[PDB]
């Protein structure tokens, strides 16, 4: 509103529009729907008929994020612009205490700051006074339901009044939430609407993504040879190949069916190419394209592989040394979670129970005085703590707190056959 | 005598044979005279009197006659 | 360990046992009742005489002394003070010690309006200034002219909430005051626990006999036993679906089939194709449902054959067979 | 076509009859009877007395009689405060509406000496508000005590969902005392009263609304678990438009949402044949019956496919996906649970909606798991 | 009636005199 003026500089040095870059402008997550379609037309028709007859109704969608129960609704009242009413975005989770989107609704019928009590004293005084088309979306509702349920019940009263010129509309987590956390007598003034949305398919996950990919999938671009910079010396075009687009919907349709998943993995995808193409060239910041099936073959895995198996034989050599003597007790006992000193009074047997290879005593010089003959003689081993603080703020392990250093017991917190699986490089 | 015959239904509704509360008039005369109980079958007026009966227990309802909802 | 239980008894409703208690506690032992309270009458002025000393009257004893008490400080003594001393008389301010309520802050904050505010005491009103209130009260008032004001009445004072600590040492100030007279009764047995000698010291406590076997009307409401589940649950059957009837009545047979415990419950898959061989049931959710609802208000119990069982006795289903259910 | 059915979603009823008997001294200007309305949740019971004071309100006598919601208090104060709105005056507020004694000052009316009833709306959040015998039974104790010595009383009308209220009022309270004794309930109408109302409601009526009977046969097919008619109309309203979207018919496209995945359906969610694999494998860390971690799992999961080599063994990380497929389908949760060494310390613990009778049937047509049962 | 409100308030010798001139002087 006021400060966007602000947030206007003016020296935009010609930034240079490489190939990919008109890609992840229109593969921004903004700018009809072909996969909830006719859905739309189940929720406006429910909304239309409320709308032009002056009544007050409830709504209630559920589904996992990335459906577009976010996306859809907006576009409800979007063209209802066109054909007297006061949209508002009472998020959850934008309200830092439950009770601040009471202060919302008074702030937005006539611009009055009070608090919640006083605000929801004069809303009550509002639903059920004025003679004769408020909409309200109640995003989130997982947030707002947490201390004693006496929110919720404020928020579909206030339907049931036949003078209350409000239009409700619930988008929630799950189906399940008015049966296992709300009363009865909330769900019975939810109703009984209960609009499902399920994930996507991947045949239509193709048909979101060339919605993207209108304007500019297989079109040429301008391009000098010297800065890299693309136009809407060569005329060069860029092609997107299907099939690697179709694997990407093939995955997370299975998994997820989440619509930011989908774009965004294409996303990652995209600049793997673009820095391979700045590699071979160099363009820097200042005969035909494409994207092979093996970026998307690569970025997919990069949401799934780990590296705590790379970490663990990166690490230190007490670090490996610990966690060897931590399997030792744990196949001795069978407890899996083993006392502070009984890993200590290991890490001492573990030393001399190999032979006097000089290696080891290489090592067991070391592991208890840094060179330096003339200060010896360390009961636990050099950084002990050092190490176990170590392989306590990484997430590996886990140490319960006690003054007591030796009877503190440790548990692991990954699964231990990868622990055993990692110790063997 | 009623409760037998009914009770054939009952694991007969059990199954998606009749694939909702809808039923055909069809599905009715294939599930009594094709099943086990022999001349226990009423008059063409009796056990369609012995099904109202049914419905005046509410468990199942008659309606839109070539099928019953 | 066959033990016969209070579950295995002949239960009495709630307008039944009221009334026939109504009976007895008014027509038991009338005449002798009213014949011990002629007697002790004639103790009346020896309270008198003493209370002048600023002396704090304790009455122990069996039975509720809460008529008792009533009638001794409201109509003998607070008009016989007044006349004595020479116009209302003087206020009486009892404390109900069976009702849990009683705070330190509220009846102190009725007590300073109850005594004079000649000065600022708002001013002292400060955090715990209590103590630091009723000792700029003490001083004052040991160089006063001697006469009664206020006689507070403190009944059961082993109360709930005037045995606290915290409230105990609060009254121990108040009796060393010479303006005051302290009339209050208590009933447990353990009631000397209560006093080291700093407090009776600032007390002065003596002691009468008071035995005259009252039912205690008003201090039975608050305490409560298992007269006050199976009590429970058979009121929430008397207002539901005419389904829910049916559908616990083929519950309770085959649940009493086989005390009512675990091993005469039921399978789910089973009881589902019980409750479809009705036509009642359609499938496991619309059973599940309507049978949250007796999960809900707690009136049937599962444990694991997937054994859902009723937590009531074998007396207790054949009694919710024949009354309610039929 | 619009028009009719446009219209359509929009004394009266059998239960007004009682009241007026119950209120049989209000038209006479006498205390009526002792009135405390419970009920069953959902059976209109918040809007039945609200249809009888409008209707009381709009036929009577000088009219004075408020109605306030107690939702927004945990406290009793403000109620006194809400019945002074209707003098619009001003006084000194904050005593007189704290004390029992407090009360009885304010019942002395001015004006020409109407009697004066309240009606407290959703008492039950102050019953099922803070502990019982300390604070709220208390506020039930004080305010059902009508031992007032003019007529002028505070009668109340309060309302409750369950109905253990009665059993919690104590023995001197249940001896005959004020608003206690006609415990009017109201049973849920099957359809033999609310359906009626529906008739009446549809005064404007269209040609085509439909098969009345199929109405009779919603009505009947409802009332196994179900109080509210009109918004059980408001699922006919939903179907009804359903027949203009395409320019009990719903009631069999919602149970279908909810029946299915454990018969049928759950081959659907396991394409995988691995996903099987995975599935049985959850069942069977399910005997150690502890916090199912993601960990524990895997260690059964390597510890069998290294006995049975059926396929290679995978990572952690894949096995993090795998289960998140069986996750979005409703199969299995994931909740965040309690352990308590360092602080409140969160592993996953997983928990299965299928039984073992519904997992031999798909298990024996595939006899790759058959080594793993 | 009132009793389960807690702490209402409500506003409702030759041989003795020998006594009266010995005990305060004691005191
Ligand atoms: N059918 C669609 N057509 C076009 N863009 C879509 C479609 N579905 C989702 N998107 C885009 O993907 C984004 C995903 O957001 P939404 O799915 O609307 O949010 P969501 O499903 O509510 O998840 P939440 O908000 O965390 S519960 C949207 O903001 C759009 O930018
Ligand atoms: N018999 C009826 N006559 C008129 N309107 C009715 C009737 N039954 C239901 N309604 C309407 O449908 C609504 C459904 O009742 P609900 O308000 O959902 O339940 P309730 O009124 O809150 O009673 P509760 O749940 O015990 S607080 C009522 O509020 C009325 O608007």
């Amino acid at each position: 509103s006021r400060f966007e003026n602000k947030l206007k500089t003016t020296q935009k040095h010609q930034i240079v529009e490489t190939i990919f870059s008109k890609v992840k402008k229109q593969l921004n997550s903004s700018y009809y729907l072909p996969a909830r379609e006719n859905e739309f037309a189940s929720i406006y028709l429910s909304a239309y008929s409320a709308i032009e007859s002056d009544s007050a109704t409830t709504i209630y969608v559920a589904g996992t994020p990335g459906v577009g129960k976010t996306l859809t609704v907006r576009e409800v009242v979007k063209e209802l612009l066109s054909s007297d009413f006061l949209y508002v975005e009472i998020n959850g989770l934008k309200m830092v205490k439950p009770t601040d989107c009471y202060e919302t609704l008074w702030n937005k019928v006539s611009g009055e700051r009070l608090t919640w009590a006083a605000s929801m004293e004069s809303l009550e005084f509002y639903f059920k006074r004025v003679p004769k088309t408020i909409v309200v979306l109640l995003d989130e509702l997982d947030a707002m339901v947490t201390k004693s349920q006496d929110i919720m019940y404020n928020f579909f009263n206030w339907t049931t009044y036949e003078n209350a010129k409000l239009i409700v509309i619930a988008v929630a987590n799950t189906m399940d939430l008015p049966e296992r956390q709300l009363g009865n007598k909330i769900t019975s003034r939810i109703g009984f609407t209960r609009i499902m949305f399920t994930g996507y398919t991947h045949e239509e996950l193709k048909n979101i993504i060339d919605l993207r990919l209108k304007g500019l999938n297989d079109s040429f671009f301008y391009v000098d040879t010297k800065t890299g910079n693309a136009i809407l010396v060569r005329k060069v075009r860029l092609r997107m190949s299907a099939d690697a687009i179709e694997i990407a919907s093939r995955k997370v349709a299975s998994v997820s069916g989440d619509a930011r998943r989908a774009l965004k993995v294409c996303k990652r995808a995209a600049e793997i190419a673009e820095k391979h193409y700045m590699a071979k060239h160099g363009y820097g910041y200042d005969g035909v394209q494409t994207v092979h099936i093996t970026h998307v073959m690569k970025a997919l895995n990069e949401t799934l592989n780990s590296h705590v198996i790379t970490f663990m034989t990166r690490l230190s050599f007490t670090a490996k040394l610990f966690i060897y003597a931590l399997l030792n007790l744990m196949k001795k006992n069978g407890s899996q979670e083993q006392e502070l000193g009984d890993i200590v009074d290991e890490i001492k047997l573990l030393i001399e129970v190999n032979g006097s290879n000089k290696f080891v005593m290489e090592i067991a010089k070391t592991l208890f005085q840094q060179g330096s003959d003339n200060i010896s003689e360390q009961l636990r081993i050099i950084s002990w703590d050092f190490v176990l603080n170590q392989l306590l703020d990484a997430g590996i392990l886990f140490k319960q707190t006690m003054k007591n250093d030796r009877i503190c017991c440790v548990k692991l917190n990954i699964s231990v056959e990868e622990a055993k699986r990692a110790m063997n490089e | 005598r009623l409760s037998l015959i009914s009770g054939i239904i009952a694991r007969l509704m059990q199954t998606e044979i009749f694939e909702e509360e809808s039923y055909p008039v069809a599905s009715l005369f294939e599930r009594i005279n094709e099943e086990l109980p022999e001349e226990e079958k009423f008059s063409a007026q009796e056990y369609l009197a012995g099904l109202k009966i049914m419905s005046d227990r509410n468990n199942l309802m008659v309606a839109d006659d070539k099928v019953w909802r | 360990k066959s033990r016969h239980t209070m579950s295995m008894a002949p239960d009495v409703t709630r307008e039944e046992f009221s009334l026939v208690s109504n009976f007895f506690n008014e027509n038991f032992q009338k005449r002798p009742r009213q014949k011990l309270f002629e007697i002790q009458k004639k103790m009346f002025p020896q309270y008198w005489f003493e209370l002048t000393q600023g002396f704090s009257l304790l009455f122990y004893g069996v039975g509720s002394k809460r008529n008792f008490l009533e009638e001794f400080a409201i109509d003998y003594l607070s008009p016989k003070i007044a006349y004595s001393q020479l116009v209302n008389s003087i206020p009486c301010l009892i404390l109900n010690g069976y009702n849990p309520s009683c705070n330190y802050r509220d009846v102190f904050k009725e007590i300073t309006d109850l005594l004079v505010p000649a000065e600022l005491t708002r001013s002292e009103t400060k955090g715990n200034h209590v103590i630091l209130q009723i000792q700029k009260m003490i001083d004052f008032y040991k160089n006063q002219p001697l006469d009664i004001k206020l006689i507070l009445v403190v009944h059961n004072l082993d109360g709930p909430s005037i045995r606290k600590n915290t409230f105990q040492t609060m009254l121990s100030f108040l009796s060393v005051i010479r303006q005051i007279a302290i009339v209050a009764s208590t009933d447990h047995i353990y009631a000397p626990l209560l006093w080291d000698n700093m407090k009776a010291q600032n007390y002065n406590f003596v002691f009468h006999d008071i035995s005259n076997f009252e039912p205690s009307t008003v201090e039975s409401t608050f305490q409560d036993v298992m007269k006050m589940g199976a009590e429970g649950a058979k009121y929430v059957l008397q207002s539901l679906t005419v389904n829910s009837k049916k559908m616990y009545k083929l519950l309770i047979e085959t649940q009493m089939q086989n005390r009512g415990t675990q091993r005469t419950g039921v399978e789910l898959k089973l009881f589902n194709h019980l409750c479809a061989a009705d036509f009642i049931a359609s499938n496991e959710i619309a059973l599940r449902s309507m049978l949250r609802e007796f999960i809900e208000h707690k009136m049937a119990n599962i444990t694991k054959m997937e054994i859902i069982w009723v937590p009531y006795t074998y007396a207790e289903l054949e009694k919710l067979l024949k009354t309610v259910l039929n | 076509k619009a028009l009719l059915q446009k219209s359509s979603e929009l004394a009266r009823t059998a239960e007004y009859e009682q009241v007026m008997n119950f209120l049989a001294k209000a038209i006479s200007e006498h205390r009526s009877d002792s009135l405390y309305i419970t009920g069953p949740p959902g059976t209109g019971k918040t809007a039945q007395l609200d249809m009888i004071i409008r209707q009381k309100f709009q036929s009577l006598e000088s009219v004075a009689v408020t109605s306030i919601n107690c939702i927004s208090l945990g406290e009793p104060s403000s109620i006194f405060q809400k019945i002074f709105d209707s003098f619009q005056d001003l006084n000194g507020p904050t005593l007189q509406i704290k004390n029992m004694q407090h009360l009885q000052k304010f019942l002395e009316p001015y004006h020409k000496k109407t009697t004066f009833v309240v009606v407290l709306d959703e008492m039950d959040r102050l019953l099922h508000a803070n502990t019982s015998e300390t604070q709220s039974v208390r506020t039930i104790l004080e305010l059902f005590l009508l031992a007032k010595l003019p007529t002028v009383s505070f009668v109340l009308i309060g309302m409750a969902n369950s109905l253990d209220m009665k059993d919690r009022f104590l023995s001197r309270l249940n001896l005959d005392r004020g608003l206690l004794p006609q415990t009017i309930v109201f049973q849920p109408y099957t359809a033999e009263q609310m359906y009626e109302i529906v008739i009446q409601k549809m005064s404007s009526l269209p040609t085509i609304i439909f098969q009345p009977m199929a109405i009779k046969f919603a009505a009947k097919k409802c009332a196994g678990n179900t109080g509210d008619l009109r918004k059980l109309f408001d699922v006919l309203r939903g179907s009804i438009e359903i027949y203009e979207l395409e320019k009990l018919n719903y009631i069999a496209k919602v149970f279908s949402k909810f029946v299915n995945n454990n018969s049928t359906r759950t081959r659907i969610a396991k394409l995988n044949i691995q996903q099987k694999l995975i599935l049985c494998t959850i069942i069977q860390s399910l005997k150690l019956n502890s916090d199912a971690t993601i960990d524990e799992s895997f260690d059964h999961y390597i510890k069998a496919i290294t006995k049975t080599d059926t396929l290679a063994p995978l990572q952690r990380n894949e096995f993090l996906e795998i289960c998140t497929i069986l996750e979005t389908c409703g199969l299995v949760s994931i909740k965040k649970t309690k352990c308590k060494g360092k602080t409140k310390r969160f592993v996953d613990k997983i928990d299965v909606d299928l039984d073992m009778r519904e997992f031999y049937d798909e298990m024996t047509k595939i006899s790759i798991l058959k080594p793993f049962l | 009636a009132d009793a389960q409100r807690s702490h209402y308030t409500v506003y409702p010798e030759k041989r003795w005199e020998l006594y009266h001139q010995l005990h305060s002087h004691f005191h």
